[PDB]
RNA sequence: AUGAUUAGAGGUCGACCUAUUCUCAAACUUUAAAUGUGCAAACAAACCGUGCCUUAGCCAACUGCAAGGCCGGAAAGAAAAGAAUUAGAGGCACCAAGUGGGCCUUCUUCGGUAAGCGGAGCAGGCGAUGCGGAAUGAACCGC
RNA sequence: GGGCGGCAUAUCUGUUACACGACAACGCAGGUGUCCUAAGGCGAGCUCAGUGGGAACAGAAAUCUCACGUAGAACACAAGCGUAAAAGCUUGCUUGAUUAACGAUUUCCAGUACGAAUCGAGACUGCGAAAGCAAGGCCAGCGAUCCUUUGCGAAGAAUA
RNA sequence: GAGUACGACCACACUUGAGUGAAAACACCAUAUCCCGUCCGAUUUGUGAAGUUAAGCACUCACAGGCUCAGUUAGUACUGAGGUCAGUGAUGACUCGGGAACCCUGAGUGCCGUACUCCU
RNA sequence: GCGGGGUGGAGCAGCCUAGCUCGUCGGGCUCAUAACCCGAAGAUCGUCGGUUCAAAUCCGGCCCCCGCAACCA
């Protein structure tokens, strides 16, 4: 019956999407990779070498080894009552360079901006007001909100 | 105008002769011998794709010897098995994509001298004709399409056999 | 009747190739392999020497090879070799060589190591090895070359193809592409050798001079039929003995000006040629226009 | 697209094409949720000064990339936009017991006509637990 | 129940399986103990299955030729996945199916072995003009202690 | 405003018809002594420049087929949480939340780099 | 449930890519029949599929027939 390879049940995981077929291009090729880099472990079903085991597909980690053609990247895995950091050796084909920092790294970057805008006489930019507060509403338009006969009869087929 | 073009004069690019034995062995040795003789050139055997238990013939079995020959030789030759067909063709003879063919049964009919050792042969005589620009469709580089208008079609290749060899054109169809 | 292929559903499920896959001009899996190193350089620069050749004149670029785009540090044409003496000839073997030898000069001047690198001023077809950090060599200090690696594209890769006359001329101008002699003119297949002095006859245009004689006699038996091969040749005086001295003091005056190209006129609204795109309101106007047309005749 | 499938129509009868149309898929899918699942969200960290040292690392070289440090600077200690919360002491060990027949329910679910039948997923529960309710009931309701 | 039968006893693909991973039944549909000096490695050329038109004997089907052809073919064997100037076909040269200093890792998992894999460092190489690609045929195809048996520790140098 | 070489994303770029095309390119094209490779200088390779935009190529056109992004379908289908809810049941609705897909329909029909060149 | 078999008009081989015998038909021999002599014909390999270039043969399903099991209570 049911058996339990190194590829079982990867029928849907280790494919291609609709219209997307093809090898990987070279801005994959142009990407560089260094220790201490957090990657997403996303195998590439056209490249059947170096690839992840299924488990750690769409799993981010960070990069702990480069070597000419694989990424070592070390991916938390809960085993039982604890999470252990496994090491896991690809090809270069199967990993992309994560954005899970992006927020973070933007957050650092504009409160440097407005430490030296404020540093030195510059205009901070205004502070957004929050929506939730009250007001006054001048409605363009008022309509009336009620059932009507219509409505039961347009959700009856044939 | 467009049609006076001179890139688009119809020209023939290869007369394709092949004589399909279907028997191997000596008797196609001969045969190949013969169409040596006849085309100026070495040809080249043809293997079989499929057994047939019916014709005889197994798989990856040489069963047929055909050339190809273009420029002057071709020429030459198609005047030759022209003669033979008195420069009389049918109609259905002529493909929609601008070729067409006939067969001779006695190569000997083609001013070859009879050899006893080789024999007597039938083979097909194939024309292909075209336009200068079709290398697009077969360089290496940037290869794509040749424009619909420029392919030669069925009416201008029977045009082409009235005038340039003076033939007669057959009306009918096959049974 | 033939069932039809190209339905609707055949345009649905297609995929379509690279656009340079579709109109035949790169090959991908030998570009992946090319622009491909070792991921511990961590994206230290590695250029191509890119030879493309057309029906009239000789393209050679040095390229590095990036997301946004190839970048092109140094480019060389063959219809720049009039500039040094070359005005007949600009595809032959002998101008792939003056093109090789004029991107490597021009190259090395613009990275500041000219006069380090003078690679061979005198040809003589002769194969060295090229000193790369791949190959342990003598493990001498030395300073290393600049080094590119072929890249002949889609080109058939025969011995003795013009591609590999624009790598001996870029070597011999002081450029470190890892090359052997097989692909070299001159070069047996058979007993594995090299005979430079056939190579040397093709940098230096012999089988052309050969060729030219050949063409010139034959034009004299009889002078009423009108021959088009070397036409601009026999036009000018051009003499088959002058032929190797001219490809000489080209590779000289290469040497000397590398920067050096043919005369400007050194001239501006461009004058646009371009047909305006129909709107799509007019689109539909046009199509109405149309069906009302036909409702009329009805 | 792959399989299954009813009927007309348009190009002696039919077949065959073209368009669509009646009906479908655990071992079919273009598309595609809800619920999920990995990572991050400033104190051994990150950021800034082509500041300095070292290297048998990369690059044709280098003040360029790689790595390990050193010296400094700055640090709403993380603003504002709904912009978290915590009965929020984290890490590290050692020595050992019982247990390794389970069972019942909510949703999902396989075999079976079905079963107070056999077998699974998630989570609660009984077992091990009475008390207050459903007259009575291991498991329901409340607690 | 046991017996008879079968094997769910080691193991591979799809599905059950509930869009991470994991999940049972004598559940469903099928495989494995082999085969290959090439059917391994590399380079270069080429494009397959099928249609349509045409060509002596020749026809539904023999060979030749031109168009179309997103793979509807093929890749030893089950299945899934993947692949088109290939990963398929033809061809040329080859032995990367060798060695590999107890490097590290994944799958099963107790985070133990075994079997399969993955990323490397060194030697010697094969193909290639070159970038490169290969230490088998991607993923099933296999074996502890004790015992038996084979290979390696060539010759010559050292007053130690 | 264009061309060429290398390209990134890989149809808004594809496919089918039709038309137009300054310059310079690109390309068809001519040829086979040499390098090279074929049954065949067809492909490929070498050497050339007499001719042509006829093809390729680039633009534009089509109430074109596809494709892309929206709108509708639709708060529908489905679904997390809840009931000593309804119903013999099958199932269904309701409460606090999340929320599709095709058909159909609107618009659109590549874009961004490096170097050199034409317009000049 | 397990195992095995369907082949000319009949009975059986070959079952690991068509045969024998009897029968039938024509002619001889005999007064005639038989026996005997000389020749000839007769074969969707049970049907449906699949693997293979090629399947009576190899891998499944289907229809008859044939056996061996069907026990402890
Ligand atoms: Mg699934
Ligand atoms: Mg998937
Ligand atoms: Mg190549
Ligand atoms: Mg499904
Ligand atoms: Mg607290
Ligand atoms: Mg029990
Ligand atoms: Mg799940
Ligand atoms: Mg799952
Ligand atoms: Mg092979
Ligand atoms: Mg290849
Ligand atoms: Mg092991
Ligand atoms: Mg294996
Ligand atoms: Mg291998
Ligand atoms: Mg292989
Ligand atoms: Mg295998
Ligand atoms: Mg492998
Ligand atoms: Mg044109
Ligand atoms: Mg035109
Ligand atoms: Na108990």
């Amino acid at each position: 019956v049911h058996s339990y390879g190194y590829k079982s049940g990867t029928r849907h995981l280790f494919a291609k999407k609709f219209r997307k077929h093809g090898v990987p291009s070279v801005s994959t090729i142009l990407t560089n990779i260094k220790v201490g880099d957090y990657v997403d472990v996303v195998a590439d079903s056209a490249v059947r070498e170096g690839m992840p085991h299924k488990y750690y597909h769409g799993r981010t980690g960070i990069v702990w080894n480069v070597t000419p053609r694989g990424v070592g990247v070390i991916i938390n895995k809960p085993v039982r009552t604890r999470t252990l950091r496994k090491r896991i050796c690809v090809r270069f084909e199967h990993v992309r360079k994560s954005r899970c920092q992006e927020a973070f790294k933007a957050k650092e970057h504009q409160f440097q901006a407005y430490l030296a805008a404020k540093k030195a006489g510059k205009a901070l930019p205004p502070l957004q007001k929050s929506s939730r507060l009250g007001g006054i509403v001048r409605p363009k338009n008022v309509e009336v909100l009620a059932r009507r006969v219509a409505d039961y009869e347009a959700m009856v087929p044939y | 105008s467009k049609a006076a073009n001179p890139m688009r004069e119809i020209v023939v690019k290869k007369l394709c002769i092949n004589i399909c034995v279907g028997e191997s062995g000596d008797r196609l040795t001969r045969a190949s011998k013969v169409l040596e003789q006849l085309c100026e050139q070495t040809p080249v055997l043809s293997r079989a794709r499929l057994t047939v238990r019916t014709f005889g013939i197994r798989r990856n079995e040489k069963i047929a010897v055909h050339c190809t020959v273009r420029g002057k030789k071709a020429e030459e030759l198609l005047e030759k098995g022209l003669k033979v067909k008195e420069f009389e063709l049918k109609s259905y003879n002529f493909a929609d994509t601008g070729s067409f063919g006939f067969g001779i049964d006695e190569h000997i009919d083609l001013g070859i001298k009879y050899d006893p050792s080789t024999g007597i042969y039938g083979m097909d005589f194939y024309v292909v004709l075209g336009r200068r620009g079709e290398r697009v469709a077969h360089r290496k580089r940037k290869c794509s399409r040749v424009g619909h208008s420029h392919h030669v079609t069925k009416e201008e290749a029977m045009k082409w056999f009235e005038k340039v060899h003076d033939g007669i054109i057959f009306q009918a169809k096959k049974k | 009747f033939v069932k039809v292929v190209k339905n609707k559903a055949y345009f649905k499920r297609f995929q379509v190739k690279y656009r340079r896959r579709r109109e035949g001009k790169t090959d991908y899996h030998a570009r992946r392999q090319m622009v491909l190193q070792d991921k511990t350089k961590f994206g230290s620069p590695k250029y191509r020497l890119v030879v493309r050749i057309t029906n009239k004149d000789i393209i050679a670029q040095i390229v590095q090879a990036k997301i946004v785009g190839d970048e092109v540090v140094m480019a060389a044409y063959a219809h720049e070799l009039p500039a040094f003496g070359i005005e007949h000839g600009l595809t032959n073997y002998a101008a792939a060589y003056a093109t090789g030898l004029l991107l490597a000069r021009r190259t090395l001047a613009k990275l500041g190591i000219a006069d380090k690198f003078q690679g061979a001023k005198e040809a003589d077809g002769s194969y060295s090895a090229v000193r790369t950090k791949k190959d342990d060599e003598g493990d001498d200090e030395e300073r290393f070359p600049f080094k590119a690696i072929l890249d002949v594209g889609l080109a058939r890769t025969t011995t003795g193809a013009r591609v590999f006359g624009v790598l001996k001329g870029a070597v011999d101008g002081g450029m470190a592409v890892p090359h052997r002699p097989n692909r070299f003119p001159g070069y047996n297949k058979e007993k594995s050798s090299l005979d430079a002095k056939v190579h040397r006859d093709r940098i230096f245009g012999k089988h052309v001079a050969d060729y030219l004689k050949q063409v010139k006699e034959e034009a004299s038996s009889n002078p009423d039929e009108k021959c088009v091969q070397f036409s601009k040749y026999m036009a000018a005086k051009v003499l088959p003995e002058s032929i190797e001295g001219m490809y000489k003091k080209a590779h000289a005056a290469i040497r000397a000006d590398p920067s050096k190209s043919l005369p400007k006129k050194a001239k501006v609204a461009h004058k646009s040629y371009k047909t305006k795109k129909l709107s799509g309101a007019e689109k539909r106007a046009a199509a109405k226009a149309k069906v009302a047309a036909i409702r009329e005749r009805l």
